[PDB]
């Protein structure tokens, strides 16, 4: 799942016409394109991508499986890893891999509210800032799921500290900021952190 | 190696129309070992085409690939709402195997200017020694938008992070969130905090601001 920098990434996938079968590893970093890692025939002849200057090792083993071994990992190696075969290619799923020097931490939840009072008739925006958590998976709802319209929960960003930050907003009519309550429902299962945050503007 | 450039990069169409995606290789691809992958947000890449022309199982005959040498093409006839996604071209002919940068097939709609909101940092957070100022750009199209942070008219650079939502399933718009991060001291040392937004749907840039301490 997750591991620290300078450690060794090791994965294995299960396993036809072995003499003409090629086994490939590819990966996709978060929000980026697809990247080819290496290919291998049944004998053991090896080909890899130049960017991985020898830190990559792919071999097929007895057990019906083939492996991937990335040496001296970095935060740049954080990606979802896929393994495929080829005669015509093909093998979803995949394995999420996060390389980080951070520890598991629950998020702080802060209110997102306007500086000044809202003008009636128009639309008002409000929300929750879910800051400084690790690892990635955090979920947000509003009013226990009763409020879905106008809700925008944004993709998390990776801060320089190594911790993630996410914003969740909602736009509501201004003439209801006094008749309706708004609470963001934040759940970070990796740290068992559940927070209920009521956000209230004036008027 | 063989670099691959895809075009248009961003294709904006509507359901029922015809989509044509292009993949150009720097050098020729002899055995036509060309593959096309479809990928929706949060999902694994699904193999759509292999051998440049052979359609994979799971995809209707609306999808077809053709081409040879250095030019390859993916065609999607009679576009359906589930066809709009990211598309990658791939060559597995000459080592090292490479990928195209991708083409985003999005739903085209009328131009919509963003609704801009600004949020000051909370007292809660200010008690911790860090200040986050947030700017929201709500429901705009197209996706391209620019945010400039100003603190007492000083242009901020390298201290903000943005993220954008996927195209909305209802109104086909995008939303953007930007966060300016400052220390509490620096935050208290200044008064006017402004988010300035530029977008092709805006007649002129829209600035939302506030004064620390009102």
């Amino acid at each position: 799942g997750l591991l620290k920098p300078s450690e060794t990434l090791s994965l294995t996938c299960a396993v036809g016409s072995f003499t003409t079968t090629y086994w490939n590893w590819i990966r996709q970093p978060p929000g980026k394109g697809l990247e080819w890692i290496g290919e291998v025939n049944y004998s053991g002849n090896a080909n890899y991508n130049p960017s991985l200057k020898g830190r990559v090792a792919i071999s097929v083993d007895s057990k019906n499986q083939f492996s991937l071994r990335l040496n001296s990992v970095t935060a740049a190696d954080t990606a979802i890893y896929y393994c495929t075969s080829r005669i015509w290619k093909g093998d979803g799923k995949g394995t999420t891999v996060t390389v980080s020097s951070a520890s598991t931490k629950g998020p702080s939840v802060f209110p997102l509210a306007p500086s000044s009072k809202s003008t009636s008739g128009g639309t008002a925006a409000l929300g929750c800032l879910v800051k400084d958590y690790f690892p990635e998976p955090v979920t947000v709802s509003w009013n226990s799921g009763a409020l879905t319209s106008g809700v925008h929960t944004f993709p998390a960003v990776l801060q320089s500290s190594g911790l993630y930050s996410l914003s969740s907003v909602v736009t509501v009519p201004s003439s209801s900021l006094g008749t309706q309550t708004y609470i963001c429902n934040v759940n970070h299962k990796p740290s068992n952190t559940k927070v209920d945050k009521k956000v209230e503007p004036k008027s | 190696e063989i670099v691959m450039t895809q075009s248009p990069g961003t294709l904006s169409l509507s359901p029922g129309e015809r989509a044509t995606l292009s993949c150009r290789a720097s050098q020729s691809v002899p055995r036509n070992y060309i593959g096309w992958f479809q990928q929706k947000p949060g999902q694994a890449p699904r193999l759509l085409i292999y051998g440049a022309s052979s359609r994979a199982a799971g995809f209707p005959d609306r999808f077809s690939g053709s081409g040879s040498g250095t030019d390859f093409t993916l065609t999607i006839t009679r576009l359906e709402p589930e066809d709009f996604a990211m598309y990658y071209c791939h060559q597995y002919d000459r080592l090292p195997y490479t990928f195209g940068q991708g083409t985003k097939l999005e739903i085209k709609r009328t131009v919509a200017a963003p609704s801009v909101f600004i949020f000051p940092p909370s007292d809660e957070q200010l008690k911790s020694g860090t200040a986050s100022v947030v700017c929201l750009l709500n429901n705009f199209y197209p996706r391209e938008a620019k945010v400039q942070w100003k603190v007492d008219n000083a242009l901020q650079s390298g201290n903000s992070q943005e993220s954008v939502t996927e195209q909305d399933s209802k109104d086909s718009t995008y939303s953007l969130s930007s966060t300016l991060t400052l220390s509490k001291a620096d935050y208290e040392k200044h008064k006017v905090y402004a988010c300035e937004v530029t977008h092709q749907g805006l007649r002129s840039p829209v600035t939302k601001s506030f004064n620390r301490g009102e």
